[PDB]
């Protein structure tokens, strides 16, 4: 798996590959790893599919109940609920979640939650097995306040490299754009991104 | 391990049980009675794990005595054996199982028939003309397959136990220090006090 | 559970539920015991309000607690069975731990303890 | 154990503490850990004590023979090559960890050697349980172009850091100074900052305190 | 029972004549990956206490939230919460020590080593250590992890016993701390160049310094090092 | 440890050594391995020092409760079974106790019960328990008669512990002697093996084994 | 498990004024079982004395080995082996079996016949020479011996006083070890003569 | 796997006089081959003229002391400020230890004070609650070095009256507080020489009918 | 360890960090991992320092004997000697060698020899624990026939990123330039390459 | 394991050795002579691993017999024991060691003294007034410590072995099927053929 989320001028973009393997066999080549927990709060999932699916569903439940009582939750609050579940059940979970969201006040935000259940607010985040190969690339190429098109290009170039080298990554590059305008689903096929 | 033998003849069940109690490198006792009377006409012998063996036998004894008082009636050997089997079967899936093997020799006063039941620590019950627990069976069963007859007198039964004990004393590695022998018949339970030199 | 204080003190210092339990005993069929020099004899009466009973199977008023101890009573028959059962269980428990049957005083002290407990426990008469 | 090497402008100095241990017990309070490969090539060891002493004497022996055969002063690189090839062959089973230092016709040299056969080169080095304490001092005070006096001081301060702060190290500081032009000078017990205080009592017993069953004269002569 | 994932390395500290200094770098490692570079491992509590934490960062953040709750709870029904009944360094520590030992006794430790630095109300210096085992100890200098092996030796050359404390100044103490952070950057493979340093002084209060860097490093001698024995070029 | 107890014409002799060890380290030479439950009851200790010490002290409390409650001294059988049943509840938890419960009552006469942490409970006339039990058995069995004097019986117990103290590395220190009769237990002193060995060697002519 | 703890035993050596002392217990056991109380652990080759603790079969084998080697030494050299030189022979003989070592703790004691100088030394099982001016200890009660020696010892003791110190170091150390004791023997060694004394001790 | 135990080293020593008792212990605290503190007291005045040390794993030692101190506090609350006699403290500590029989306090505990006749008393504890009153006892890392020295010098073991042919033992004439202090100080310098976990400082608590007094002495720091 | 070798217009450049660790302790912070086996045939070493030193010394011996008999060996020949030692002793070795050399005919050449003892001729190669973090960067940034200055910049930037993310890498960046003009040693210190 | 006892009296050495050979659950033989004559006045008994025990004994026997013929002379008991110790000491660091424990009882004709040597499988030799191998020593050593005197007659030594064997027959868990007793003195080696009911 190769996943990332990048803040930019207008908000935030989540990116992911679509490959899930059991050993060397690709059990799913069109997986959707970009998961909605609220209107404009989404997450990228890595680790045990069972675990991250269960986590995300519980988080989505909490934020639905939060909204009913107290109105729209902040991205921080969503990250806090992920953290609470991951940290308190660290012995029985293998989950690496990136939480990304947009609200009008704070703009775009990215919180990464590694294996232990710690939380780290970052300008951008990368995770999944494929991410190791793009630490160098991303650190030399990321800039703050990029445009939507620049950010889409940064994610597309980054994940294409992660996919190129990581066997556990592949398929299509999915993105989810989060801004004041709303939510936009993007998808990029092998014939485009391999050529980069 | 400890020697536990049983034999049902025409009118009685005879139980023979070794006298040794050994811990490690030392024989602590050579006169141990590995048996409890559960009711006037039902006797149980036992062998297995150190503490479990007596704790189980006494617990069974207490329960059968309780029944006898409540009902003012002695349970049949078949009923007692079934109760014992169920208790063992419970323990095998419990936290710490009773590691105890038993023989139950009884005289059914309603049927006027002697009855011998072999039950292992798993709750494996079976009714037999003769029975053994542990390694002792590996010698005695074939011996008894040859010499046993169903119409034997109590005295012919005792002669047949002597043959079994002599074979065990010859071929078994352990010194089990002889046996205590008890007869269960229509008149109850008595001990053959002079088997050491009979 | 249900824990209502049914046995309580009244202003004059009586526990009416215990004293009313005695009235149940008064209604019960007569029972008598006398000690000899070498024996004890327990006598009870049987009613004649209804006759046509099977005496083979009808529970007798004298019950064995152990081979050496007996218990008779007067009062509620159903209540007596609970005491008798508990007495018999305790008798076997004693033989198991002490390796000796109960004294008559001890068996009595146990039964009396059970009865006492039901005078200051919640939810019971 | 704490051992260090320090290069200076015209040579190299090595030093070591003097504590030898068997587990938490101190066997020898004044062990000499500075061994000689050749007259002007000295050696300090850590790890399995028998292995360091044996391997230092074997290579020392072969180096002497080589020196005689070639009619040349022994070189530190030869000691290095012979030590590492021996140790590598035994795959770390010879638990010898050495700082080797000396001077030869090609100049002054300082190397470290690990049990599996790897070697390093440097201007200052430390090994043993007290390695980290000593290195902290070396990383705090080392500079390029040290004088002989400054290097002896620095090396000696580095061993002290091990003595006081490491439980595997203690007692005295031994030093050997190897200068290009001159003879190597071994400074046995260069410092003695751990003298045992005067005891509170004498435990000399009155004669006849010990009971004796039997007594006899032993024959040595023949 | 658990294993640490995201980790912080050494925390180092010492007392001086008028107070205490404590420092720790800004790194959250993930095994041998130097993953997070903006991690603050010094946690101030009020104006008189700084807690430095090494070990598992997820646990550090949990401990961080416990300390904020302590401040809140202390201010409840407490008119003297910012005066006589404010939190002392000793209270903060004893609380943490209790928790650390109870968690180890439950076979579920907070996988950390903690140093609580501060000044008590009477002016006394407070410096005490506690870790995942619940082990506690005080010393004129304290350090965790590699800092114990490399920093203590250097810091103990300045303050070797109790009597060296009144003789040691802030300037001398701070320089010694800063030098030790450089030494740890040289020889600890899980260290960062960027660190935070905190001074707690009985007169001048809490001075928290962020975004410090190791400077004045010696590397030039490396050019003269070639080969590993016999190579000349 | 070595401990023994045996019945004879004149009641019960009880003898124990006094050595404690942790591995090969000699922890103590002065451990009291007899516990005085009451004037007619003794218990011996072998195996885990804390386990024996703790649960036999507890046994004492349980025996004292029995007296108050039943207005009568507890039987040796009943006292031994309290401990047996307690130990059985812990079976598998890793308790380590080899124990003898020795005493006199009117009903039972002189009685000895072996009780151990496996849950084994045995009534008997002779028992030796502990790491040096075999050495004590060798000397006790080959010199035991029912019709020994109180003087000869006490000596036999003493000499049997000495035997084990000598040959068993984990036994030694001193010998503590007791004698139990209808009237109760009588302490017959602490006998240091340091002096007892050489005294016995000389007077008895035994232990040619050793350089005298 | 540990070949060094099966048989038990101790050896201790001390220097004094123009003298050395070396002592040992007499026990030979198998775990808890004591087997022999005659098992001496000190040997001598000419004027050089060697104590050996540890696995008994190796104690015997090594004694025979060094008897063998010091005999050939004397025939070739035409003189008796000296303590300094014998220490090196033991060290090199032990290291020869580096990866299959004798499970022993040898101790050398003697006086050089030329310089008159008292000499003691110890070794680990693979030959690392512990040279000490004051004392050397070995065996199952080595910790105890270290404690007694460090406390009791002082330099320049006369033979009569050294006997007391070494005897009492050994005795009290043995009595805190289950596997040591069962009798003891002490050698007081001078230039001209050597006295051997058997000590009275606990037999438990 | 998480190991809930550690080893903080150090050593403690308890000796009981005729009308006094001392409990001593070094002030060094270590982990592996590093010193944690040169001065971390482990011998405490618990009230009611009882001194106590629980040496080994310090976190268990502190917990035990803490619990025992609290036990003394509640004993006063629950029994009309009655003094906790030394024998009563000892039995109380047995139950504190045995309560954690299946997850033990990893310590050797020693307490000292006076008994109810004013005689000096020392009680020493097995890690799971086994105890006995003794004349002297060493505990901790160097216990195996100091105990035999105490057997010899406190209880006069293996010492006979000169000239009596080893038939008459040296009598058990008992020691003054001055003589006991000398043995304590000599024991701790001996242990500091030979055990790497012992040193830095010695702290002795002396108990008399007049209360508890403290004395401190420097030990070697290597 | 982070090591690489890059061919370019005039020849080839080897680059390496200077950190060797035992656990988390840096045993040497000024290691030289660029090892000469012949005048213009060098190697970058990764894995066991004992193994790679022993391998390089044996190779150096063979190439010295080869030269004495048959003249200057080709870079291919050097790689083969490395391979023969690594492949035939694969059970008892943990070595990742990159071999780089310049001759007049073939120009600059790079051969990488991974753990198993296989040989791969490449335009450039990266290896060591730090290499994982720069697969992305190096793939997007490498070009063939670069100039000396461009290749030095490429190695310097790549190794600064490897050092940045890998705790096992650090110290100085050493380089060795192999061309017709000869052999040039370069060194770059932290104050420079961390600023990139 | 097998019983191997030895005792040195005034003028002879007496070796007692058990007769049982047991494998697993069966006693295969009850008349096994666990001994070999090495020379006219030297006898060795043995116990240990199943095959190694007799293979070793016979190997030693052959070697001593070879020495006897070559030299026309009988090696002393001491010399034979030292030869045996070295052979055992060699095997312990070999590929597959001999797991055999022996007692060597001999009469030295030059000294006119009886001698008993105990040697274990490691090569641990020791000269004793009495000896045993395995668990049997745990019972006999204390017994002999008490009743042994160095000036005993051969008849008294045999009474003393009787007491050792009775203690083993009482307390050892194994049935070792009695012992074969042999006496070594100035007139050679003879077997006491009536120890079964002496
Ligand atoms: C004999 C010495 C043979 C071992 C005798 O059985 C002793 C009993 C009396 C002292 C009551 N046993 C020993 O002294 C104990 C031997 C070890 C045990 O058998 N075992 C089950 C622990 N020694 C002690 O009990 C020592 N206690 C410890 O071993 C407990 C430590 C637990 C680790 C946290 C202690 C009293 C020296």
């Amino acid at each position: 798996t190769s996943i990332m989320a990048v803040t930019f001028k207008d908000g935030v973009i989540l990116g992911a590959d679509s490959r899930t393997t059991t050993g060397a066999y690709i059990a799913n080549r069109v997986t959707d790893k970009l998961t909605r927990v609220h209107d404009k709060i989404w997450c990228c999932r890595s680790g045990s599919a069972a675990d991250t699916q269960a986590i995300a569903d519980i988080v989505q439940y909490h934020l639905e109940l939060y909204t009913s009582q107290y109105g729209t939750p902040s991205t921080e609050t969503a990250a806090s609920v992920f953290k609470e579940l991951c940290y308190e059940n660290k012995d029985n979970l293998t989950a690496g979640i990136i939480v990304a969201g947009y609200d009008d006040k704070n703009k775009g935000e990215v919180y990464t939650i590694p294996l232990g259940g710690s939380v780290h607010k970052l300008p951008y985040a990368i995770a999944g097995s494929g991410s190791t190969f793009i630490y160098g690339y991303c650190d030399k190429n990321f800039r703050e306040n990029m445009s939507k098109e620049e950010t889409v290009d940064f994610i597309k170039h980054s994940l294409s490299q992660a996919i190129k080298w990581d066997g556990s990554s592949g398929g299509v590059i999915r993105m989810v754009v989060l801004t004041a305008a709303g939510v936009e689903r993007l998808i990029f096929y092998p014939d485009e991104y391999e050529q980069l | 391990m400890d020697i536990i033998l049983g034999i049902r003849v025409q009118d009685s069940v005879i139980l023979a049980s070794s006298k040794a109690v050994t811990r490690g490198i030392s024989v602590l006792k050579d006169s141990d009675d590995k048996t409890r009377q559960l009711s006037p006409h039902t006797l149980m012998s036992f062998a297995g794990e150190a503490g479990d063996t007596v704790q189980f036998a006494e617990y069974i004894q207490a329960n059968i005595q309780l029944y006898s008082i409540r009902e003012d009636y002695e349970l049949s050997p078949q009923a007692v054996s079934s109760f014992v089997r169920q208790e063992l079967a419970k323990s095998i899936r419990s936290r710490r199982p009773y590691q105890v093997n038993v023989l139950i020799g009884g005289y059914d006063k309603k049927k006027n028939k002697p009855e011998l039941y072999q039950i292992d620590y798993l709750g494996t019950k079976v009714e037999l003309p003769y029975g053994a627990h542990g390694y002792s069976g590996f010698y005695t069963f074939s011996l008894l397959d040859h010499h046993y007859r169903p119409d034997m007198t109590t005295e012919e039964g005792l002669d047949l136990l002597k043959l079994c004990v002599q074979e065990l004393e010859k071929r078994m590695p352990m010194d089990f220090k002889g046996v205590i022998v008890k007869i269960v018949d229509k008149d109850g339970i008595r001990q053959v006090d002079d088997f050491q030199a009979q | 559970g249900y824990d209502r204080a049914l046995s309580i003190f009244s202003p004059d210092g009586h526990i009416f539920q215990v004293e009313y339990a005695l009235e149940a005993v008064k209604r019960g069929t007569c029972a008598v015991g006398v000690k000899g020099k070498n024996c004890v004899v327990l006598g009870c009466e049987r009613r004649s309000t209804l006759k046509l009973q099977d005496t083979r199977i009808t529970p007798s008023k004298v019950s064995k607690i152990d081979s050496h101890v007996v218990l008779s009573f007067s009062g509620l028959n159903a209540d007596s069975r609970i005491l008798i059962e508990k007495a018999r269980v305790e008798a076997q428990s004693h033989r198991l731990t002490l390796e000796d049957p109960v004294t008559v005083e001890y068996l009595t002290r146990y039964v009396a303890g059970v009865q006492q407990r039901y005078t200051q426990s919640g939810g019971v008469r | 154990t704490t051992i260090v090497g320090v290069k200076f402008n015209n040579g190299v100095v090595i030093a070591a503490d003097t504590r030898s241990t068997q587990g938490p017990i101190v066997a020898d309070k004044n062990c000499a850990k500075l061994h000689r490969i050749s007259p002007k090539i000295w050696c300090a060891g850590a790890g399995t004590a028998a292995d360091t002493e044996a391997v230092t004497q074997l290579i020392g022996s072969n180096i002497e023979l080589h020196s005689l055969y070639t009619s040349r002063e022994p070189r530190v690189v030869s000691a290095l090559q012979m030590l590492k090839q021996h140790l590598f062959k035994y795959q770390g089973h010879i638990g010898a960890y050495l700082i080797v230092a000396g001077v030869d016709p090609t100049g002054s040299h300082l190397f470290s050697i690990h049990a599996h056969g790897s070697t390093d080169v440097g201007y200052y080095l430390s090994l043993g349980s007290g390695s980290l304490a000593a290195m902290a001092v070396l990383e705090s005070h080392w500079k390029q172009d040290l004088t002989k006096e400054e290097a002896i001081k620095l090396a000696s301060d580095a061993i002290q850091a091990g003595i006081w702060n490491d439980l595997g190290s203690g007692s005295n500081v031994d030093v050997c100074v190897m200068e290009i032009g001159k003879d190597a000078e071994y400074l046995r017990n260069y410092l003695t900052p751990n003298v045992r205080e005067e005891k509170q009592k004498s435990y000399k017993f009155p004669r006849g305190t010990t009971a004796v069953l039997k007594e006899s004269i032993v024959n040595i002569c023949d | 029972t658990q294993q640490p994932i995201v980790t912080g390395t050494s925390v180092i500290s010492m007392k001086y004549d008028n107070g205490v200094i404590i420092a720790a770098d800004n790194l959250g490692s993930y095994g041998s990956l130097l993953r997070f570079n903006g991690v603050e491992r010094l946690i101030p509590v009020g104006d008189n206490t700084v807690v430095g934490i090494s070990g598992d960062i997820s646990d550090m953040q949990h401990i961080e939230r416990l300390l904020k709750d302590l401040v809140t709870e202390n201010a409840y029904d407490n008119p003297l919460a910012d005066a006589e009944e404010a939190l002392e360094p000793s209270y903060i520590f004893e609380y943490l020590a209790t928790v650390m030992y109870q968690r180890r006794s439950k076979m579920n430790p907070l996988w950390n080593a903690i140093i609580v630095a501060g000044v008590q109300s009477n002016g006394d210096q407070f410096l005490r250590y506690v870790n995942l085992l619940g082990v506690t100890y005080s010393s004129p200098t304290l350090a965790t992890g590699f800092g114990a092996h490399m920093a203590n030796p250097l810091l103990r050359k300045v303050v070797d016993r109790e009597s060296d404390i009144p003789k040691t100044t802030v300037q001398v103490a701070e320089e010694a701390i800063v030098n030790a952070m450089r030494v740890l950057y040289y020889r600890d493979a899980r260290s960062s160049r960027n660190f935070s340093l905190a001074i707690i002084d009985k007169n001048t209060g809490l001075t928290f310094k962020k975004n410090l860097q190791v400077e004045n490093m010696k590397w030039d001698f490396a050019k003269d090092i070639k080969g590993y024995g016999t190579q000349k070029i | 440890t070595t401990t023994l107890a045996f019945r004879f014409q004149g009641g019960i002799i009880v003898a124990v050594d006094s050595r404690a060890t942790a591995g090969n380290w000699v922890a103590s030479q002065t451990v009291k391995k007899v516990i005085e439950i009451n004037p007619f009851l003794l218990g011996t200790m072998a195996g885990g020092a804390a386990d024996c010490q703790f649960w036999e002290t507890w046994l004492g409390s349980q025996c004292r409760l029995h007296e108050l409650r039943e207005k009568e001294r507890i039987s040796v059988a009943a006292a031994s079974k309290i401990l047996s049943n307690l130990v059985y509840q812990y079976k598998g938890a890793g308790l380590s106790m080899g124990t003898m419960i020795c005493g006199y009552t009117r009903k039972e006469g002189p009685t000895i019960y072996y009780v151990d942490s496996d849950g084994t409970r045995l009534k008997g006339d002779i028992f030796c328990v502990g790491s040096g039990q075999t050495f004590a058995y060798g000397v006790l069995d080959s010199n035991y008669k029912w019709d020994l004097s109180v003087e000869d019986a006490l000596y036999l117990g003493k000499r049997s512990i000495l035997a084990a103290a000598h040959r068993d590395a984990y036994s030694g220190g001193s010998v503590n002697l007791y004698h139990v009769t209808e009237d109760g237990w009588i302490y017959h002193g602490n006998h240091d093996v340091g002096e007892l060995f050489w005294k016995v060697k000389e007077e008895e002519g035994s232990f040619n084994n050793v350089i005298g | 498990s540990d070949p060094s703890s099966i048989n038990g035993g101790i050896v201790v050596a001390m220097t004094g004024k123009d003298c050395v002392a070396i002592a040992c217990d007499l026990r030979l056991g198998s775990q808890s079982l004591g087997v022999s109380n005659k098992f001496e652990k000190i040997f001598h080759y000419g004027h050089v004395f060697l104590g050996i603790t540890g696995l008994a079969t190796d104690v015997t084998t090594l004694n025979e080995m060094f008897r063998y080697k010091t005999n050939l030494y004397k025939l070739k050299e035409e003189r008796a082996i000296e303590p300094e030189t014998f220490t090196q022979l033991v060290s090199s003989s032990l290291y020869e079996r580096r990866f299959g070592p004798y499970f022993v703790g040898p101790v050398v004691a003697g006086i050089n016949s030329k310089s008159g100088k008292p000499f003691i030394a110890g070794f680990d099982l693979i030959g690392c020479i512990d040279e000490a001016k004051d004392f050397i200890v070995s065996g199952t009660a080595s910790d105890q011996l270290f404690g007694m020696c460090e406390s009791l010892y002082e330099p320049n003791l006369e033979p009569e006083d050294l006997f007391e110190t070494i005897s009492q170091a050994l005795l009290n150390a043995a009595d805190r070890d289950a596997l040591s004791g069962w009798g003891a023997v002490v050698y007081i060694i001078k230039k001209d003569e050597v006295v051997k004394r058997y000590l009275k001790m606990r037999q438990d | 796997q998480f190991n809930p135990y550690g080893d903080n080293g150090g050593t403690i020593l308890g000796i009981a006089g005729e009308d006094f008792a001392v409990l001593a212990g070094d002030t060094r605290n270590i982990t592996d081959y590093s010193i944690n503190s040169r001065y971390e007291p482990k011998v405490f005045d618990c009230g009611d003229n009882i001194v106590m040390s629980a040496n080994g794993f310090a976190a268990d030692g502190d917990a035990l002391v803490k619990r025992f101190k609290n036990s003394v506090k509640w004993y006063h609350f629950d029994h009309n400020d009655k003094k906790l006699s030394i024998n009563s403290a000892a039995r109380n500590i047995q139950h504190l230890l045995y309560g954690k029989r299946f997850f033990p306090y990893y310590v050797h505990t020693i307490i000292a004070g006076l008994d109810e006749d004013g005689k000096g008393a020392v009680y020493s504890f097995d890690p799971v609650g086994s105890y006995e009153r003794e004349q002297c006892r060493a505990g901790g890392a160097a216990a195996s070095l100091i105990m035999p020295f105490l057997d010899n010098q406190v209880n006069f073991k293996n010492q006979y009256e000169p000239g009596t042919n080893g038939k008459v033992k040296k009598p058990l004439k008992y020691l003054s507080v001055e003589e006991v202090i000398k043995l304590v100080r000599d024991s701790f310098t001996s242990a500091t020489e030979r055990h790497i976990q012992v040193g830095d400082g010695l702290e002795i608590l002396i108990v008399t009918k007049d209360g508890v007094r403290k004395e401190f002495y420097e030990l070697k720091r290597d």
